[PDB]
């Protein structure tokens, strides 16, 4: 306000952009700046924005979104997002903030009811607000709903890869049917339009792994690893590298990748625990392969995991801590017939002390 | 010679002397030392 005759309102509207686009730009960081470099500028000017007008339609958005960037205080962010309904909720993303916090607490029922209001009004957003709804239609067995969400997102704008790689992930389960669409239309198209994505790089790597082309899996998994920040993608990017190294009789480099796959993200999937189980067999340190294979049964048993601890069975005699698991594993290979050849040997190798 | 470690490393001894002493079942001494101690107090 130099000579504008009481124009403080537009000044606060100006500083609101400097208190919201900083948090919006902190997520898509480049290679010369860090996260705190855009967080510290988002924390200073927000206090100066609240000197004129406090607690407005967007000022609570900053207090709520400050917690998503550090990964803590979820109840604080949900209680700050609810206030925009009680002050003046004149937009849809004024309410969409609660569903992202409901998603972080593993609440898809509370998130799906909030993502419905995003399509009725359908306000303006280049990010295809229908994409987060198609992302929650992934769970609770709504495959008829998530494709119908990704198709509209692909018809409004094909620039978005977030509506295309989902259909690739919706189609990765069919390995005998629809392979060309899954390696070309869902993997070669998402790659040429956006090569800096570690998801499509991981999926092109795991697709090339079955075709016995290991020259590109290790090349793409290095680029699928350095640009990601959250622990969900990096454990899998290290897991592809250690899987490509195990089949080459290269367990030295693959052991550290198998350790990083479990040290980064342990409750993600059963694959890193099984990889460390088959890896600890090396160098005669098969003691820890049992500890790492114990967590494989905790999710679900497998006909392939039963022979792992049976082969690496340290039970010898008068040792019921370890023979019960070999017996219970052998009871799994006894019914099924996956070309059993040595399965009956390990059966009788325990029953010599017993009947 | 190596014929010793060639055989003592692959064979299996399921039964030996001390095996013979314990029952194959589960007969602890809670039901044994009880009467064993009751006999000493009456004397």
């Amino acid at each position: 306000n130099l000579d504008y005759r009481d124009h403080e309102k537009d000044q606060m509207t100006c500083l609101d952009t400097l208190a919201a686009y900083y948090v919006q730009q902190a997520r898509k960081e480049k290679n010369k700046d860090n996260k705190k470099d855009l967080i510290t500028q988002a924390t200073l000017l927000y206090t100066m924005a609240d000197k004129i007008i406090m607690y407005d339609q967007n000022h609570l958005l900053g207090r709520a979104c400050f917690c998503l960037l550090e990964g803590d205080k979820m109840d604080q962010a949900d209680a700050q997002f609810h206030f925009v309904l009680n002050q003046s909720p004149n937009n849809i993303p004024a309410l969409l903030g609660k569903a992202c916090i409901s998603f972080n607490k593993k609440d898809y029922r509370g998130a799906l009811a909030y993502y419905k209001k995003a399509l009725r009004t359908n306000p303006g957003c280049p990010a295809e607000v229908r994409l987060g709804m198609g992302h929650c239609f992934v769970k609770l067995n709504k495959l008829e709903k998530a494709r119908l969400a990704f198709s509209r997102a692909l018809e409004l704008n094909s620039k978005c890869v977030g509506a295309l790689v989902g259909l690739a992930v919706l189609e990765l389960n069919n390995k005998e049917a629809d392979s060309i669409k899954n390696g070309v239309q869902l993997l070669s198209r998402a790659y040429t339009i956006d090569p800096s994505n570690p998801m499509v790089l991981n999926h092109l790597a795991n697709h090339f792994f079955f075709k016995k082309d290991y020259s590109k899996v290790q090349h793409l998994a290095l680029h699928a690893f350095h640009n990601t920040e959250v622990e969900a993608m990096q454990a899998e990017s290290c897991y592809q590298l250690a899987r490509s190294f195990h089949v080459q009789e290269d367990y030295d480099q693959a052991f550290q990748y198998y350790y990083q796959a479990t040290q980064f993200a342990s409750s993600s999937f059963v694959l890193p625990f099984f990889g460390l189980g088959q890896m600890y067999i090396y160098r005669g340190d098969k003691e820890n392969a049992s500890q790492c294979f114990e967590k494989v049964l905790k999710a679900y048993p497998n006909n392939y995991e039963t022979m792992k601890i049976l082969g690496s069975l340290y039970a010898a005699s008068e040792d019921q801590e370890k023979r019960d698991i070999a017996k219970g594993h052998l009871k799994k290979v006894t019914e099924q017939y996956p070309d059993d050849v040595e399965a009956w040997i390990e059966l009788a190798q325990i029953l010599e002390q017993t009947d | 010679v190596d014929v010793t470690r060639d055989i003592v490393s692959r064979e299996r001894v399921w039964r030996t002397r001390t095996t013979i002493l314990q029952s194959t079942g589960k007969n602890f001494s809670k039901n044994i030392f009880a009467i064993l101690q009751s006999v000493k107090a009456r004397e």
